[PDB]
C-alpha cells in the first residue's frame, strides 16, 4: 500500500526515535505493549495477533542507549531483532564509524532492513535519524546511505539530522564529522531537516522556562516537530502524501535540499491557563525569528519554496485570511521566477503532547517548512570552525590512523565551499 | 569497556594502592570486597575496574624488590587483590634504568605479560591499561617502559593511559635519577597515548607553601596523588557523557600525537562554586610544577563533583573562558569541556578537578633537560649503563627527542590563527 521505514543511528538518533515513537503511539492510541484497542498503517505493521509493531531500526555501535530502550516501558513494543548493538563504538570519530567499526555491522544492519522490507509492499523510503557530532551518527549514517542507494536506488531517503551546539556538545571535532558526513551524504539524500541544539535549548530556556534543559526536553520537543512534519504521511492528509512529494515541493534542485523548519506555538505546561492563541497570532509567530529550529535570518535571504502544515480546530477561511495578510509584505522575498505561493496543507486532528512533559496541550498549532537561502549562514559557521582546525592539521591523525586519507578533509571542505556558492547563486 | 590496571615499582605500587583504597571507599565496597553503599549510581559502571565472583580489583602488582608484598598486603585493602596477580622479583634494581630494562626486567617481563594476558582475556571488551609508575627509579621506569612496549606490540589497538611522577631534588636529592627520567620519557613520547605528568616538586610546593607543614614522608604526597587520580577518573567510573571512556577522552584532549602530556589540578587542598572555579585554574593548584599563565592551553577538561547548580557553574566557566581568553588558543573552537557529577569524593563535599593539555609542560621537560645536561656532558655514571647492555646512542637520541618535544610545544604556543 504505502509504507515507510524508520532508521535510527547513534545515541542522538536513538533517543529522538524513542521520543518520536512514544508520541506516535500516544497519538494513535497504541498501548505500550502494542495491542491497539487504517491510514496510519504506513508507520506500523500488524501481525496475526493484532500486535502493531513499528517499522523502526534502532542501530548503535555501543549498547548503552539501546539497552535503555530494552529496559524501558516500551520494551515489548519493538522486536528484539530490530535493535542492533555492538561492543565497540567510534569514539567521536567519523573515520572509525564509517571505515573501521562500520564494516563489521553494516551487513547485519542491512540484512535487518531487508527482513523489515520483505514485510512491506509499498515502501516510499526511509526516515533516518542521526546527528553530526557523533562518530557513529556520521560514519555509519554515511555508509548506510551509500549502501542503501546502491541497494534501493529507486527509493527515496530523508534525514532528520542534529546540528551540533556548544552547550550540549561532547567533542571538539564536531565540525570535522559534520563536514565529512555532509560531503559524503549530499548525493544520496533528498531532504534533510537539520535541527540546531542551540535553538531548541533557547526555546526551552525562554518559552518553556527550563533552567537547565537536559536531553529529555530536547528530544521531547524534537519529537513534537518531527511528528508534526510526518502527520501528513500518518494522518492521510491532502498534501505531502508520500516521501517523494516532500522533495517535489521543497527541494527544486539537487544540491540545495535543506529546508528551514519552524514550529508554533510553544507554551509551558505550567502556563496551562494560557488563552488559546488565534490563527493570526500563531501565523505571525511562524515568521518570528525567535521560534525557528535553525538559527538564521530569513529576512536577509531569498526564499525558494514554502509550505504551511496546520493542526487542530482550524478553519480554512481564517487560514486564507492569514495567508493574504502575510503575502502583502516586503519581508517575504521569493525569487523572481518561481511560484510565489504557500502550498498550504491543513490537518484537523488536535495537537496532543506527552502527558508529563513541560509542554501544555494547545487546541491548534502550525508548522512551517520554508526552503530559503537564510540557512546558508547556518552552514558557514561550521565551515569557519573547520577552517580553524584543518589549517593547523589539528586532530587529523586520529582520522588518518583509522583508514582515512588526509586530503579528503580538503575535498569535503571544498564541497561545502561549493555548496555555499550555490546559496549565493540562487540569491 | 574494562580497564586493566598495572602498577610497577615502589612508588607505582604505593600510589596505586592509594588509588584503589580511595575509589573503593567512594564506591561503597568494603575491605572484604562486598558492596555496602547506598546509591544506585555506584554500581552502574563498577565492572570497569572490578570483577564480581564480592568485588575483586582488576589489578596486577609488580615490584622487583620483594618486601613491598607485605606492605601492600598490610594495607586496608591487601586481601582483595588476586593472589596470583602479585608478580614480584627477587632483587631490587638500585635505581638503574638499564637494570630494570635489560638485565632483570627481561626475565620477569614474560611472567607479567602472561598475567596481563590472563587478566585481559577475561573481559568481553577492553578499553586499555593504566600504568601507575615512577620515572625516577630503576624498577618503575625501565620495567614500566618495557611492559608498555610489549603490550603495545601485542595489543596495537588498545589505549595505553599512564600516570608518571617526575622526581625532584627537594624530595630525594639523588643524582642518578634524571638519566632514568630521560630514558623513560623517550618511551612515553613514542609508545603512549596519554599521560598525567605528576611532579614531586609540585607536590612538595603545595605541601609546604599552602598546607603549612614540614612536608615529610610519602603519606601526604600519596594522599594528594590519590585525590587527583580519583578526580581524573571520576568521569570513567561513574555514568556520564563527557569522556565516557578512554578513547573518547584521548580524542577530546590530545591533538598532535606525541604531544599528550597533561597538567592535573585539584581543589580544595586538605565552600562556594566561584572560588572553586577560580582556584582550579590557579598556579597554586597544579600537580605539575609550573605557571599555567606562562603557557597557552590546548585542551581543558573540568570536572565538578558534589551538589551544585548547573547554571552557576556554566556561567562561571563561560566567564573564566572569556576573561582568560588570551591563554586559550583561538584555533581550537570550544576547547574547554565541562562535566558535573553528583557523587563527591570521600570526606569532601564540593570538589573540582582539572586536566589540561597546555604548552607550559614544556618548561618541565626543559628542567629535566638541564639536569641531563648537568651530567651527560660530564660523563657522569656512564659505565653504569654501558656495562648493562646500553649504548650512548640511546642517551643522545633521548635527549634529541625531548628537545624536539620542547620545540614542538614552543611552536604550538607561539602559533596564531
Ligand atoms: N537531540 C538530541 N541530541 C543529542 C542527544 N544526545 C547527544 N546529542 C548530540 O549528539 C552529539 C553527539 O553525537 P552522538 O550521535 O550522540 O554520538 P554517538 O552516537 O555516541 O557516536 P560515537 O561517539 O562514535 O559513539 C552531541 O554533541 C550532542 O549535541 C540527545 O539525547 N538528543
Ligand atoms: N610522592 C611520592 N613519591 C615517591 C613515592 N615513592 C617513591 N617516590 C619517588 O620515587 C623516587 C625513588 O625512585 P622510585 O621510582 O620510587 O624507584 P622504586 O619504585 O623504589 O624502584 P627502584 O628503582 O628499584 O628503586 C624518589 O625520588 C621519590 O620521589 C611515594 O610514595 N610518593
Ligand atoms: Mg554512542
Amino acid at each position: 500500500m504505502r509504507e515507510c521505514i524508520s532508521i535510527h543511528v547513534g545515541q542522538a538518533g536513538v533517543q529522538i526515535g524513542n521520543a518520536c515513537w512514544e508520541l506516535y503511539c500516544l497519538e494513535h492510541g497504541i498501548q505500550p505493549d502494542g495491542q491497539m484497542p487504517d491510514s496510519f498503517n504506513t508507520f506500523f505493521s500488524e501481525t496475526g495477533a493484532g500486535k502493531h509493531v513499528p517499522r523502526a531500526v534502532f542501530v548503535d555501535l555501543e549498547p548503552t542507549v539501546v539497552d535503555e530502550v530494552r529496559t524501558g516501558t516500551y520494551r515489548q513494543l519493538f522486536h528484539p531483532e530490530q535493535l542492533i548493538t555492538g561492543k565497540e563504538d567510534a569514539a567521536n570519530n567519523y573515520a572509525r564509524g564509517h571505515y573501521t567499526i562500520g564494516k563489521e555491522i553494516v551487513d547485519l544492519v542491512l540484512d535487518r532492513i531487508r527482513k523489515l522490507a520483505d514485510q512491506c509492499t509499498g515502501l516510499q523510503g526511509f526516515l533516518i535519524f542521526h546527528s553530526f557530532g557523533g562518530g557513529t551518527g556520521s560514519g555509519f549514517t554515511s555508509l548506510l546511505m551509500e549502501r542503501l542507494s546502491v541497494d534501493y536506488g529507486k527509493k527515496s531517503k530523508l534525514e532528520f539530522a542534529i546540528y551540533p551546539a556548544p552547550q550540549v556538545s561532547t567533542a571538539v571535532v564536531e565540525p570535522y564529522n559534520s563536514i565529512l558526513t555532509t560531503h559524503t551524504t549530499l548525493e544520496h539524500s533528498d531532504c534533510a531537516f537539520m535541527v540546531d541544539n542551540e535553538a531548541i535549548y533557547d526555546i526551552c530556556r525562554r518559552n518553556l522556562d527550563i533552567e537547565r534543559p537536559t536531553y529529555t526536553n530536547l528530544n521531547r520537543l524534537i519529537g513534537q516537530i518531527v511528528s508534526s512534519i510526518t502527520a501528513s504521511l500518518r494522518f492521510d492528509g491532502a498534501l505531502n502524501v508520500d516521501l517523494t512529494e516532500f522533495q517535489t515541493n521543497l527541494v527544486p534542485y539537487p544540491r540545495i535540499h535543506f529546508p528551514l523548519v519552524t514550529y508554533a506555538p510553544v507554551i509551558s505546561a505550567e502556563k496551562a491557563y494560557h488563552e488559546q492563541l488565534s490563527v493570526a497570532e500563531i501565523t505571525n509567530a511562524c515568521f518570528e525569528p525567535a521560534n525557528q529550529m535553525v538559527k538564521c535570518d530569513p529576512r536577509h535571504g531569498k526564499y525558494m519554496a514554502c509550505c504551511m502544515l496546520y493542526r487542530g480546530d482550524v478553519v480554512p477561511k481564517d487560514v486564507n485570511a492569514a495567508i493574504a495578510t502575510i503575502k502583502t509584505k516586503r519581508t517575504i522575498q521569493f525569487v523572481d521566477w518561481c511560484p510565489t505561493g504557500f502550498k498550504v496543507g491543513i490537518n484537523y486532528q488536535p495537537p496532543t503532547v506527552v502527558p508529563g512533559g513541560d509542554l501544555a496541550k494547545v487546541q491548534r498549532a502550525v508548522c512551517m517548512l520554508s526552503n530559503t537561502t537564510a540557512i546558508a549562514e547556518a552552514w558557514a559557521r561550521l565551515d569557519h570552525k573547520f577552517d580553524l582546525m584543518y589549517a593547523k592539521r589539528a586532530f587529523v591523525h586520529w582520522y588518518v590512523g583509522e583508514g582515512m586519507e588526509e586530503g579528503e578533509f580538503s575535498e569535503a571542505r571544498e564541497d561545502l565551499a561549493a555548496l555555499e556558492k550555490d546559496y549565493e547563486e540562487v540569491g | 569497556r574494562e580497564i586493566v590496571h598495572i602498577q610497577a615499582g615502589q612508588c607505582g605500587n604505593q600510589i596505586g594502592a592509594k588509588f584503589w583504597e580511595i575509589i573503593s571507599d567512594e564506591h561503597g565496597i568494603d575491605a572484604t570486597g562486598a558492596y555496602h553503599g547506598d546509591s544506585d549510581l555506584q554500581l552502574e559502571r563498577i565492572n570497569v575496574y572490578y570483577n564480581e565472583a564480592k568485588y575483586v580489583p582488576r589489578a596486577v602488582l609488580v615490584d622487583l624488590e620483594p618486601g613491598t608484598m607485605d606492605s601492600v598486603r598490610s594495607g586496608p585493602f591487601g586481601q582483595i587483590f588476586r593472589p596470583d596477580n602479585f608478580v614480584f622479583g627477587q632483587s631490587g634494581a638500585g635505581n638503574n634504568w638499564a637494570k630494570g630494562h635489560y638485565t632483570e626486567g627481561a626475565e620477569l617481563v614474560d611472567s607479567v605479560l602472561d598475567v596481563v594476558r590472563k587478566e585481559a582475556e577475561s573481559c568481553d571488551c577492553l578499553q586499555g591499561f593504566q600504568l601507575t609508575h615512577s620515572l625516577g627509579g630503576g624498577t618503575g621506569s625501565g620495567m614500566g617502559t618495557l611492559l608498555i612496549s610489549k603490550i603495545r606490540e601485542e595489543y596495537p589497538d588498545r589505549i595505553m593511559n599512564t600516570y608518571s611522577v617526575v622526581p625532584s631534588p627537594k624530595v630525594s636529592d639523588t643524582v642518578v635519577e634524571p638519566y632514568n627520567a630521560t630514558l623513560s620519557v623517550h618511551q612515553l613520547v613514542e609508545n603512549t597515548d596519554e599521560t598525567y605528568c605528576i611532579d614531586n616538586e609540585a607536590l612538595y610546593d603545595i605541601c609546604f607553601r599552602t598546607l603549612k607543614l614540614t612536608t615529610p614522608t610519602y603519606g601526604d604526597l600519596n594522599h594528594l596523588v590519590s585525590l587527583t587520580m580519583s578526580g581524573v577518573t571520576t568521569c570513567l567510573r561513574f555514568p556520564g557523557q563527557l569522556n565516557a571512556d578512554l578513547r573518547k577522552l584521548a580524542v577530546n584532549m590530545v591533538p598532535f600525537p606525541r604531544l599528550h602530556f597533561f597538567m592535573p589540578g585539584f581543589a580544595p587542598l586538605t565552600l562556594t562554586v566561584p572560588e572553586l572555579t577560580q582556584q582550579m585554574f590557579d598556579a597554586k593548584n597544579m600537580m605539575a610544577a609550573c605557571d599555567p599563565r606562562h603557557g597557552r592551553y590546548l585542551t581543558v577538561a573540568a570536572i565538578f563533583r558534589g551538589r551544585m547548580s548547573m547554571k552557576e557553574v556554566d556561567e562561571q566557566m563561560l566567564n573564566i573562558q572569556n576573561k582568560n581568553s588570551s591563554y586559550f588558543v583561538e584555533w581550537i573552537p570550544n576547547n574547554v569541556k565541562t562535566a558535573v557529577c553528583d557523587i563527591p569524593p570521600r570526606g569532601l563535599k564540593m570538589s573540582a578537578t582539572f586536566i589540561g593539555n597546555s604548552t607550559a609542560i614544556q618548561e618541565l621537560f626543559k628542567r629535566i633537560s638541564e639536569q641531563f645536561t648537568a651530567m651527560f656532558r660530564r660523563k657522569a655514571f656512564l659505565h653504569w649503563y654501558t656495562g648493562e647492555g646500553m649504548d650512548e646512542m640511546e642517551f643522545t637520541e633521548a635527549e634529541s627527542n625531548m628537545n624536539d618535544l620542547v620545540s614542538e610545544y614552543q611552536q604550538y604556543q607561539e602559533a596564531t590563527a
